[PDB]
């Protein structure tokens, strides 16, 4: 059954083949697709991108996109790939979540544009792609696998390059030794409150974060005797029994 | 012979050898080490480890007056079922700087050392073997754990383990020997007769 | 000591039925014996006239051989009648209601005049017995037909007591008055006199037989025969003394019986001869003395469990055999003389009969280890075995009581072919020391078989199979022609267990050589002949002795009971035991130089291993870095014994190949106080590490991998050093700042993430931490436990065969695996490699997760969880089972010293692989008790998955990798540059890995990751099969949860895009993949 173009709350299918393989005698995957926007940054005229392709890098997005220009004559500012957490290695952040230095849904992605005349421009044309697959599935134009899943992602036998990992190493620790420093210095100067008030710094405490995470972390004498009042109730205490 | 064979009239035998002989190298001049004589095969005894102890003469060549020496020892029960009163001696040094020629320690800094003393090297011990400890304490390395969790009290020159005794062991395990040693197995000659 | 009486009454309430079954049968033995009342008699006759009575009749006569001559039998017949009463488990209320029916007993006593008093003369005291029986079968089937119960019952002889020479009349209620219900058989025995003898010519040495040797087993058929109710008299008095007696005799029978030793008989082949009334009159023994000093070791007024305790102390502390016994009288003491008798032996002074006699030397040997370990598995307050006491049954299966199995065929043929066949001596004084050739070639074959192994092995056990103690009356005897005999078997199954220890020892030596040889010398000489030798050892010293040769596949256990066969019992005999051989050659064979001729407990591939990583450890110690290096120490599988691949060198598509290794330094205080950073610093030193090995150390290669297996920090770079002998390993850094930043990392993670984090944080504790320990107790476990690595390796064949290896780790599999030998019990120690691991499915087949957890001490036998810490661990695994009380995702909780938290391994498993485990091993155990141990049943237990696993998508490679794996049917180099070793290896593992990572909520894979261990002759044949997950059986609407891969076809449901995803599949292994297949 293939007229079915448009979903219920605002979705889109955009369907594409897999090319020749030994041991499967229509191999079609699906792409859906919802345009959004919002004020911020890189949410604004967005298009979240679920059933994206098994490591859809960045490079086939883009000659997904330019074969679009060189086709149908869009607009396209298409660059970029963002929220492309493809089999699950960047859910939370250990390095922010350790420290505060160097810092400061699920199978979806983010493809952002630049003009409203963008968004319009090709979430009606792929809408039309849509339909026109929808009533054919002759000629669509399609993935051309130049393969990129056997260069760009084979590396788990490759051994590490030594001059490179050297080279990261050094300004990785140049700059992090860097921003340690300036975060001793900031905590061992003379903190001193705005109206009069100093803080209490330990000696080698080194960061303030760490300070104010103690505070989050860290969130009478006797007498049964010797008062008027005290031996009277003791000795009626007796008298109880 | 007969009525006392040879190969258990050894299986009792400790001998103290050198660790400078038995590792080729001369900053182990001192430390001896006792090697127990357990199986015999094919005219070779093959030794476990037994103890280790200074010579005299180096801790008589550590001791100076004016300064301290906290001793401690503690009775140790390994991963395997070897018990062990293992020793510790430590001096305090003075720092560079320090014009005063006493560099005491007052006594509580000594409670605290002898603590820490004794719960780290009592953590290096439970958390190694007999083969384990003696890989351990031949390049000296507990004495570095002793110093570097130590100058946090006092600076603490020389930290030496000086002495270790075993007081029981498990049972024999001759294939924990022979993988302590290496493999062995004969079939020997035939008379030609 | 509490549950202990609530066990006793759970299993009296289960055992008894003492209202229902009892009445009825002593209703029909009502009418039994009121029908032998009115029986006639028979006058006094002879034999010339009862052959002809007999003669042809619908009733045949029993008989010992020779069938007796009226030349030397010029016998007579009384028939008078004697008094009937009611002996045994019934009469003292022990009925056991065992589905496979229990006997009951009649009396039939002699008047002390009809048999003359000579009954020292040539068994016809047992013919007249015989003849007795006779007429008394012909006449009760007379009186049964004019009783008209020609319908349902059966009367049958059998042997009483799988004797021989002692046949009964048995009625079975076979197929108001219909019986088909309860325990079946009713047996129909005799007495004699109370005297019926002479009293100095009772003890079993003896003799006035024909051509002086002893009969003890004629003596004491002729002393059973005639007491089976002085036992009863004394039996009464000290049920009459003692309350706990009926309960000590229900409990102790069902030890008896749940551990297999039954008073059937043992002599002629049978494990067994001892049980329920000999346990009982020694109880009572043991109640009116135990001592020299007359110290009465029981009091008549305790409770039923420790009198059971005192008996089974008794009789595990004392031996009764070898030196000396404890003699007791009735009409009372027991005292201890040193004497032994080579039979195990307890006396009487008014029966004055060796009772256990019945029992032979080696059934006796082999139930006091069982005694031994029963004192041993009560006498300990931690753990809580009652189960393992007395509600297991352990003989069940024919090879988790004996570690080795060998069949016997004997091929001989028939009688007057015996004497050029049997290679032994057969005669007179051989036949009446022991009756039959039954008990004659069984204790032979078990003498040749204790004098050809010896020290080699602990306990030996002869079953004579398909002996049958049944015969019908259309023959005297039992008339068996049966896989080529004559007698009451057809082959012969001979049965070890062993002393791990000395199995191997190729060389078996004798007494050392004098000038004149010693007895032992020329026994020794002419028992091995061609095989013996005068060899001077290393030491200097000759022995007598014979050197054998190891094979992978034989052990030389086999090749010494073939070669002590066929010279010393048969010359065409055969010896059969091809399980141990399947279950050897499953074992993958290094391609080593002359690794066809190694042993099994040969571990010397991994020692090799070790001594280059000990070259590599003193050069790195001698290399100077920033910081000094406080440990650097070994924590692979290889370095625990546990690798399949045994590690050959210059292999680099074994899984195993690069062994991992940490090293840490001293404390530095200047370590970076964040993640990255500290990863960073550790590859920093690792870099310093590598560049000075490469400056010095110029034959060592070395490369830098990139650890993932610890999720969301994504620095770890691991070193990896391929040394000159041939060798990899992984080098990690370990700080003392690590598990601090972790758990901090714990405690300021959002609070949806934390138990996310926290199994990150497992991951790491099992990696760096918790695997040091692990491998240390592994090592110092597996020296004392001599078959735990030989049976890991096969555990973990089964688990890559059956492809669960990539969920369950291999650390769980060790724990699982070294279960049936840091707790044996009820069993012995495995002292064999198929032993070891039917243990280990039997085991994993048993244990059920939601009531019981996995905790275990890894101790050698002879550092333990204390009261405290058995608690501490069973309640928080009570902790975990009533936050999650079904096992939703924690689904084995394995757990011991070095790891009190039991989720530490198995985290991360899901439900279907964790239910496929106990439903295969729960499939195995039934098909091994339903086919039995056959090749055609191990190769279909080795057989790959073919169940509900729904995909096969199967691979190939360009070249396959067995030679360049090290399992041999030649690699000896390292490339040029270290990314051929890429090309070399196989990329399915991490394939599959990040398959099912990406796939984890819709569907599970799995794959094999050792690729030829199972992937035929040449390394190829490795499969990926899925599993969709629990939500997936509709077709959902699309909401932003959901994490699938989409193909909906109308507006609201979606389905799964199978084609586009295996395409993709395809895809991503499109050179590796050859097939799709869906089931």
């Amino acid at each position: 059954i293939e007229d079915i173009s448009a979903m219920k709350n605002g979705f889109i299918v955009v369907p594409f083949k897999l090319p020749d393989h030994k041991a499967l005698p229509a191999s079609l995957h699906f792409m859906f697709a919802k345009r959004h926007q919002s004020s911020n940054s890189n949410e604004s005229d967005c298009l979240f991108l679920v059933n994206l392709p098994l490591l859809s890098n960045i490079e086939h997005m883009k000659k997904f996109v330019g074969q679009l220009c060189g086709k149908y004559d869009t607009v396209s500012h298409v660059e970029e790939l963002l929220y492309n957490d493809e089999f699950g290695l960047h859910e939370v952040d250990l390095s922010a979540l350790t420290s505060d230095l160097m810092s400061s849904p699920r199978n979806t992605a983010l493809l952002k544009f630049v003009d409203a005349a963008s968004i319009n421009n090709c979430w009606n044309a792929l809408k039309k792609y849509s339909n026109l697959h929808a009533k054919h599935p002759n000629e669509l134009f399609e993935w051309t696998y130049t393969t990129p899943s056997f260069t760009t992602f084979v590396n788990f036998y490759k051994p590490l390059d030594i001059d490179y990992l050297k080279e990261d190493i050094h300004t990785h620790m140049a700059i992090f030794e860097q921003r340690e420093a300036q975060a001793q210095e900031d905590v061992q100067s003379s903190i001193v409150d705005e109206d009069g008030f100093t803080l209490v710094v330990g000696k080698n405490t080194k960061s303030l974060n760490s300070i104010r995470k103690k505070i989050l972390n860290k969130n009478k004498k006797a007498k049964k005797d010797f008062y008027r009042f005290q031996v009277r109730e003791r000795k009626k205490q007796e008298i109880n029994q | 012979t007969g009525l006392k064979s040879a190969s258990d009239a050894l299986k009792g035998r400790v001998v103290e050898v050198c660790l400078a002989d038995l590792q080729g190298s001369e900053d182990h001049s001192f430390r001896k080490i006792k090697l127990r004589v357990d199986e015999v095969q094919g005219k070779n005894l093959l030794t476990n480890f037994h103890g280790m102890d200074f010579t005299t003469d180096k801790l008589r060549s550590m001791v100076r007056k004016w300064q301290t020496l906290i001793e401690a020892n503690v009775t140790v029960k390994t991963s395997d079922d070897y018990v062990l009163r293992i020793f510790a001696i430590a001096f305090t040094r003075k720092q560079a700087n320090q014009v005063k020629r006493h560099s005491y320690a007052q006594s509580s800094h000594i409670r605290a050392i002898r603590k820490v003393i004794s719960e780290i090297l009592t953590k290096e011990v439970q958390g190694s073997t007999l083969a384990q400890l003696t890989s351990k304490l031949i390049p000296e390395v507990i004495n570095k754990e002793i110093e570097n969790a130590t100058k946090d009290i006092f600076p603490l020159q020389n930290i030496h383990v000086r002495k270790v005794k075993l007081l029981k062991q498990p049972k024999f395990d001759v294939g924990a020997l022979m993988a302590l040693h290496g493999e062995g197995s004969g079939e020997e000659k035939g008379k030609k007769v | 000591s509490n549950i202990f009486k609530l066990q006793i009454d759970e299993l009296l309430e289960q055992v008894k039925l003492k209202q229902k079954h009892v009445l009825k049968v002593e209703k029909f033995l009502h009418k039994l014996y009121d029908i032998l009342q009115e029986i006639p008699d028979w006058e006094e006759k002879s034999l010339a006239e009862v052959d002809s009575f007999f003669k042809n009749k619908i009733v045949s006569v029993p008989f010992v051989d020779p069938k007796p001559i009226p030349q030397n039998t010029n016998y007579k017949f009384n028939y008078k009648k004697p008094d009937i009463s009611l002996i045994g488990s019934f009469a003292l209320k022990a009925g056991i209601y065992q589905p496979n029916g229990s006997s009951i007993d009649t009396l039939l006593t002699m008047p002390k005049e009809l048999f003359e008093k000579k009954d020292f003369l040539n068994f016809r005291c047992l013919h007249k017995r015989s003849v007795y029986l006779a007429y008394l079968t012909h006449h009760l089937l007379i009186l049964l037909k004019k009783d008209k119960l020609d319908s349902f019952l059966q009367l049958e002889y059998s042997y009483f007591d799988n004797d021989p020479l002692l046949p009964i009349l048995r009625i079975s209620c076979s197929k108001d008055y219909n019986f088909y219900k309860t325990r079946f058989s009713i047996n129909l025995l005799i007495g004699f006199p109370y005297k019926v003898f002479e009293p100095k010519k009772l003890l079993p040495n003896r003799n006035c037989i024909r051509i002086l040797p002893a009969t003890p087993l004629y003596n004491f058929s002729v002393l059973s025969s005639s007491t089976h109710e002085n036992y009863l008299k004394y039996l009464y008095k000290t049920k009459k003394q003692t309350e706990s007696f009926v309960e000590a005799t229900v409990l102790g029978r069902l030890w008896l019986q749940q551990r297999g030793f039954s008073s059937n008989m043992s002599h002629s082949g049978s494990l067994g001869g001892f049980g329920t009334f000999e346990f009982t009159i020694l109880m009572a023994a043991l109640l009116n003395g135990g001592g020299i000093n007359s110290n009465k070791i029981l009091l008549h007024g305790f409770s039923s469990y420790q009198l059971f305790k005192g008996v089974i102390k008794y009789l595990a502390t004392m031996d009764l055999c070898h030196d000396g016994h404890l003699q007791f009288h009735s009409n009372p003491a027991s005292k201890y003389i040193d004497e032994g008798f080579q039979t195990p032996t307890l006396f009487d002074k008014s029966t004055k009969v060796n009772i256990l006699t019945k029992m032979t030397v080696s059934s006796y040997q082999i139930l006091k280890e069982y005694a031994g370990e029963t004192l041993r598995m009560l006498n300990n307050v931690v753990q809580d075995q009652f189960s393992n006491i007395f509600l297991t049954n352990i003989s069940r299966f024919d090879n988790l009581k004996y570690d080795l199995c060998y069949d016997v065929q004997l091929p001989l043929g028939k009688y007057n072919n015996l004497e050029t066949s049997l290679a032994a001596t057969f005669g007179s004084m051989e036949r009446v020391k022991f009756i039959t050739l039954e008990n004659f070639l069984a204790h032979k074959i078990t003498n040749v078989a204790r004098y050809a192994l010896g020290d080699r092995i602990k306990y030996i056990q002869i079953e004579m199979v398909g002996q049958k103690s049944d015969f019908p009356i259309t023959k005297r005897k039992v008339y068996s022609n049966t896989g080529g005999n004559h007698f009451n078997f057809d082959f012969v199954r001979v049965k070890l267990i062993v002393n791990p220890s000395e199995c191997d020892k190729l060389v078996t030596k004798g007494p050392a050589h004098s000038e004149t040889m010693s007895t032992e010398a020329a026994v020794f000489k002419n028992f091995w002949g061609i095989k013996s030798s005068l060899r001077r050892f290393k030491d200097g010293s000759i022995t007598h002795c014979c050197v054998w040769s190891t094979s992978s596949s034989e052990p030389i256990i086999s090749s010494i009971v073939n070669f002590a066969l066929q010279k010393h019992v048969s010359k065409k005999a055969q010896i059969s035991n091809e399980t141990i051989k399947k279950f050897h050659n499953f074992l993958p064979l290094p391609n080593l130089p002359s690794s066809a001729k190694t042993s099994v407990l040969n571990l010397s591939s991994f020692f090799n291993l070790k001594k280059s990583f000990d070259d590599l450890y003193k050069i790195i110690f001698q290399m100077k870095l920033p910081l000094s290096v406080k440990s650097i120490l070994p924590v692979g599988s290889a370095f625990r014994y546990t690798s399949l691949c045994q590690p050959v060198p210059f292999a680099y598509s074994d899984p195993d190949f690069f062994q991992d290794v940490i090293l840490e330094f001293e404390t530095s205080p200047k370590w970076p106080d964040e993640i990255t950073s500290l990863e960073k610093a550790k590859t920093a030193f690792l870099l310093k590490i590598q560049e000075e090995l490469s400056a010095n150390s110029s034959t060592y290669r070395s490369f830098f991998s990139r650890d993932e297996s610890i999720p969301y920090n994504l620095e770890i770079v691991t070193l990896n050093i391929l040394t000159p002998e041939g060798y990899g390993f992984k080098f990690r850094v370990l700080t003392e700042r690590d598990e601090i930043l972790y758990l901090r990392a714990i405690a300021n993670a959002r609070n949806e993430l934390k138990p996310e984090l926290e199994a990150t944080f497992l991951k790491f504790t099992a990696k760096y931490l918790a695997s040091v320990r692990h491998t240390r107790t592994l090592e110092n476990i597996s020296h004392s436990y001599q078959f735990y690595s030989p049976v890991v390796r096969l555990f973990k064949r089964w688990l890559d065969t059956h492809l669960l290896l990539g969920h369950i780790t291999d650390e769980l599999a060790e724990l699982i695996a070294i279960k049936p030998f840091v707790d044996p019990a009820p069993y012995f120690i495995p002292g064999s490699l198929e032993n070891g691991f039917l243990k280990v499915l039997k085991f994993i087949s048993q244990w059920n997760w939601k009531d019981d957890p996995l905790i275990l001490d890894l101790v050698k036998p002879e550092e333990r969880l204390t009261l405290a810490q058995y608690k501490g661990i069973q309640m928080n695994f009570t902790n975990l089972r009533n936050s999650d009380p079904n096992g939703t995702h924690l689904q084995f909780f394995v757990a011991s010293k070095n790891d009190p938290s039991g989720i530490l391994y198995s985290s991360g498993i899901p439900l279907p692989i964790a239910t496929r485990l106990t439903a295969l091993a729960k499939v195995a155990v039934n098909l091994l008790q339903t086919h039995g141990l056959n090749q055609q049943t191990i190769n279909l237990l080795f057989t790959p998955g073919l169940k509900d696993y729904d995909f096969v998508v199967d691979l190939r490679t360009p070249i396959g990798l067995k030679s360049s794996c090290g399992i041999l049917s030649a690699p000896s180099n390292f490339p040029e540059n270290l990314n051929d070793l890429s090309e070399k290896m196989d990329p399915t593992y991490q394939l599959v890995k990040y398959l099912n990572l990406k796939y984890k909520n819709s569907l599970i894979l799995s794959s094999r990751k050792y690729i030829g261990v199972n992937g035929g002759e040449k390394g190829d044949k490795n499969v990926i099969t899925g599993l969709i997950k629990p939500l997936f059986k509709g077709a959902h609407k699309f909401r932003v949860n959901l994490d699938c891969n989409v193909k909906p076809v109308d507006d609201e449901n979606v389905i799964l895009n199978k084609e586009a995803i295996f395409h993709e599949i395809a895809a991503f292994g499109n050179d590796m993949v050859i097939n799709f297949e869906t089931d």
